[PDB]
RNA sequence: AAUUGAAGAGUUUGAUCAUGGCUCAGAUUGAACGCUGGCGGCAGGCCUAACACAUGCAAGUCGAACGGUAACAGGAAGAAGCUUGCUUCUUUGCUGACGAGUGGCGGACGGGUGAGUAAUGUCUGGGAAACUGCCUGAUGGAGGGGGAUAACUACUGGAAACGGUAGCUAAUACCGCAUAACGUCGCAAGACCAAAGAGGGGGACCUUCGGGCCUCUUGCCAUCGGAUGUGCCCAGAUGGGAUUAGCUAGUAGGUGGGGUAACGGCUCACCUAGGCGACGAUCCCUAGCUGGUCUGAGAGGAUGACCAGCCACACUGGAACUGAGACACGGUCCAGACUCCUACGGGAGGCAGCAGUGGGGAAUAUUGCACAAUGGGCGCAAGCCUGAUGCAGCCAUGCCGCGUGUAUGAAGAAGGCCUUCGGGUUGUAAAGUACUUUCAGCGGGGAGGAAGGGAGUAAAGUUAAUACCUUUGCUCAUUGACGUUACCCGCAGAAGAAGCACCGGCUAACUCCGUGCCAGCAGCCGCGGUAAUACGGAGGGUGCAAGCGUUAAUCGGAAUUACUGGG
RNA sequence: GCCCGGAUAGCUCAGUCGGUAGAGCAGGGGAUUGAAAAUCCCCGUGUCCUUGGUUCGAUUCCGAGUCCGGGCACCA
């Protein structure tokens, strides 16, 4: 399947490895599926500090 | 067998059987130490003896695990499972290799013969696995291989077009 | 496998034999009747009867053959010879 | 598992007195009350109809101090107890042990009344409890323990007891530390200035 | 008293009413994911690979069945070191007991798993053609012998696993013999059928001074019943496909023999030519069934994981033996694939038992402690085994509880954000002040789960018998895996305990800045094109809370399969 | 473990020979529009893997450290 990847900014390419949970986007007429950021081989989100729960990043340490 | 070897301070069980061997490495399924059977999590320490336990060869322990890279250790033995895996796709791209390879090689630079003494000794090569593995990765830097392919220059006129550059 | 419970295997063969023993034994008394059936010799097969009757009978009890099975016999055999008279 | 913040502002989004902080001042006077819950607490919204449902359950449950879902497992006990399904949950939630300690008099407030109860100070039936949200059973009694009894905070406390209307369901003697509950309190009885039938839709939706 | 309960919304249009789909609010999970994270109670935990599996444990037990004793402990006691009575050198089944072995019982229960299984299963209600160890009621018996094996030696094959030949021997092992009936067979008369002992003590009686004898206990064999379990037969119920319509030759009856514990094509031989099928046969696809769980107001729709009844499987395929019972999870024989050992002749093994490795996966734990509790196995018992079970560990994984503080505090502090810059707001929040100390933490104290069981004594029955023995009171020392228990008391100090989503409408809650159809959000409508309440950031806000979200999943809403309830 | 090579503006790519960092595509800019397209006129765009050393010129020399593509080799 073809699969959205949220947010900006995303280190993936080619091969590499990422979760893939459900959803859609309507506007790409044909994905179905997001990759899941913040998880695996796919990045969190650069610099988030609203709602990075979705984006996978953690707590800004600082 | 009595034999110790150093490892950087945090590794894995699986790890060890690479420097046994890296076909060892993927020869691993069973691990053991002191008698006691520890997971692919273990983190070797202190001198203490290894008790392997193998069977034939595949991705093994890090088929998906060092691939994570979560517990598996190291950026090195790994690379021994990550070409592992390769070679096979490598061998299916090998040949979808050839295929785009050979309209290119004719299309404009005419000949296999002729494609053939290229890469062997321009951008490095190894072996005719490797470049007619080129495409099925791209690892050359094609394109500017078929730049490698169009490198001969016997251009006179071609200096008509560099005078007509300045016109 | 791994039992001292394994020895159950080696005592049922030292069993086996035994119990396959008097199997034929009884089968051949057995079929000596049907044999004296098959000749019509109602006196002889009767006295095959009676030469089987024990035997059945006793392993029955014996636990080996049943007993309904024993009764069966005697009687679809019975059966056999009154109508051989 | 409380608020634990800055108890007064819920005040304002009920633009109402939740008795949540007594101790001393007489109207709250340090809120500007009713008028900005928060930067935009200026505003005057229209507030939908469904925002009325949330708001009355808001209303109560910020009251006992009761967080949402021990609050919904009371909303069932009001559903297959008997009896209209609003008044059982509002005696209900009145028989929580920490709220009849405040409404006591002991502790200042409920949350102080809460202070007390889990520290194991109290004693109902002869009997230490720690736990707030305890169903206190009817007929019942209750004293602050000796190793806390009537010290400090206590008799300020008690002092408030006056100070307030002094419910009719609960007994009193105050020497003794005394909390001899009775009959669970009438509908009539409660304050009266929540529409408990609107959470009882809420949920009934 | 035992059911008294049923909500709608967004969205097509310029607008409306229709029809009508898509989506949402709810309930819920054997969940995973992201962020985050205090403790506790309780439950739950490999849904994929019925994939392969190292190691340890998961079934042993009985001397009160037997010859014997391989060990230790003693006691008769040869002979010895010398403290001539200090131990000892040491011989001894002779006693407590018990290696190995024969025999009883158990291993067919317990535990796992859902592959197979569309009925040979299951659920329900029926029935007849049966068996049923252990347990139990009843009645009788329990006589009289003999022949072997193992053990054990000798020799001996073989690396091993694991046997070979020779003798030796016991038994509640085995096998005749006599004795049988309310037993079987038989119309009747007739015929046949079984088995044994062992243990405690104790008189006088009697010794080949083994003992016989007595009485107590139990074991033993038969037969009629009880109960329990089990096989079995029928009606109805128990998925989806007609883009599967014909399916069947042991097939459908009978007869006759055989076979089963038992009815029967259960199986053979001959005879009949039937049997099933649109109220779906056959075939294909999928699935273990149910009590139930889920949701719903109901009827229904989905599900059947934990606890429980049933069923089937036990590396794959197949068969049978022993036995009451298996066609046998940790038994056997055979074939296959597979892993391991090999002296390469030949052998060994099956975690879908508890844990545990690897593997697959989005994903699910400890190679823990224990026989103290119940239950089970064996033993008269005392006991022994028990990964059943009981507890502990592991993860917020679900449900539930509690805490992360309480009171005061206006000067509306600082800083932060908005400002129509004069303020508002953050916000009594903070600081500061005065308190309380659940849990964390430290140190004392500390029920219950414990009943039994052993020793003694008395009595009561038992007999000849004070005694053995059994039954009961009384007395003694005792038995806790968990467990520095739960719970309680003291202690120090607010000390160590708050995140997450959302904030254009649905739908709770707004502004400023950055970006400018870019970057990005989105469940639906949609927002973003240089003034964005929607993207990112800040503040503020709402909801929720040790959780919170996201996705997946079912039902509700959906009267969008309508029987209730539609056209 | 040793050996051999790839890393160049945002994407794809040129290069380079120890000497004074470019082409193409998007992209942005201006005209026009509310903002796009079409059309019209302009254009930039890089710590050369990092880093120091030989560096007046290293980007082409050199390893040290990076990842990346081959090859051999530890088979306890």
């Amino acid at each position: 399947v073809t699969s959205y990847i949220g947010g900006e900014g995303h280190n993936l390419q080619e091969h590499s490895v990422i979760l893939i949970r459900g959803g859609r986007v309507k506007d790409l007429p044909g994905v179905r599926y997001h990759t899941v950021r913040g998880a695996l081989d796919c990045s969190g989100v650069k610099d988030r500090k609203q709602a990075r729960s979705k984006y996978g990043v953690k707590r800004p340490k600082a | 067998k009595g034999d110790v070897v150093d490892l950087p301070a945090g590794s894995t069980p699986l790890d060890f059987a690479y420097h046994i061997h890296s076909d060892v490495g993927h020869r691993c399924i069973g691990a053991k130490i002191g008698g006691r059977i520890v997971p692919f999590t273990y983190q070797l320490q202190m001198g203490d003896q290894i008790e392997i336990i193998t069977q034939k060869q595949p991705n093994p322990s890090r088929d998906w695990l060092n691939p994570n890279l979560g517990y598996v250790t190291t950026s090195r033995g790994r690379s021994k499972i990550h070409a592992w895996f390769r070679k096979q796709d490598r061998d299916k791209n090998i040949l979808a290799g050839r295929q785009i390879l050979d309209d290119e090689l004719e299309h404009l630079g005419i000949s296999l013969k002729e494609a053939e003494k290229h890469l062997l000794p321009r951008y490095n090569f190894n072996d005719v696995d490797e470049l007619l593995a080129a495409i099925g990765g791209g690892d050359i830097r094609l394109n500017q291989m078929v730049n490698f392919l169009q490198s001969q220059f016997n251009k006179p006129s071609a200096e008509e077009q560099d005078a007509a550059a300045l016109k | 496998n791994i039992k001292s419970a394994k020895k159950r295997a080696i005592q049922s063969e030292k069993a086996r034999k035994h119990n396959a023993s008097r199997r034929s034994m009884m089968r051949t008394f057995i079929k000596k009747v049907y044999a004296a059936i098959e000749a019509g010799d109602k006196a002889a097969a009767q006295k095959a009867f009676n030469e089987m009757q024990p035997i059945v009978d006793r392993q029955a009890a014996k636990g080996l053959i049943h007993k309904n099975k024993a009764a069966r016999h005697k009687a679809n055999l019975t059966a056999q010879i009154n109508k051989l008279a | 598992a409380r608020y634990l913040g800055p108890k007064l502002k819920l005040s304002r989004r009920e633009g109402t007195d939740l008795f949540l902080k007594s101790g001393v001042r007489a109207i709250d006077t340090k809120c500007k009350i009713e008028q900005a819950p928060g930067q935009h607490g200026a505003r005057k919204p229209r507030l939908s109809d469904y925002g009325v449902q949330l708001r009355e359950k808001q209303k109560v449950r910020r009251i006992y101090g009761v967080l949402e879902r021990q609050f919904r497992n009371y909303y069932k006990e009001a559903a297959r107890l008997k009896g209209n399904t609003g008044e059982n949950l509002l005696a209900l939630l009145e028989g929580r042990l920490d709220n009849v300690v405040y409404r006591m008099g002991f502790g200042a407030t409920r949350a102080e009344a809460r202070q007390l109860v889990s520290h194991k100070a109290i004693m109902v039936n002869g009997r230490v409890v720690n736990i707030a949200s305890y169903q206190v059973s009817p007929n019942d009694v209750v004293s602050i323990r000796e190793k806390a009894k009537k010290q400090s905070r206590v008799k300020a406390a008690l002092e408030l007891a006056e100070q307030r209307e002094k419910p009719t369901w609960l007994e009193v003697d105050a020497g003794k530390m005394e909390g001899t509950f009775k009959r669970k309190p009438e509908r009539s009885d409660l304050s009266a200035d929540i529409n408990e039938h609107l959470i009882v839709e809420l949920y009934s939706k």
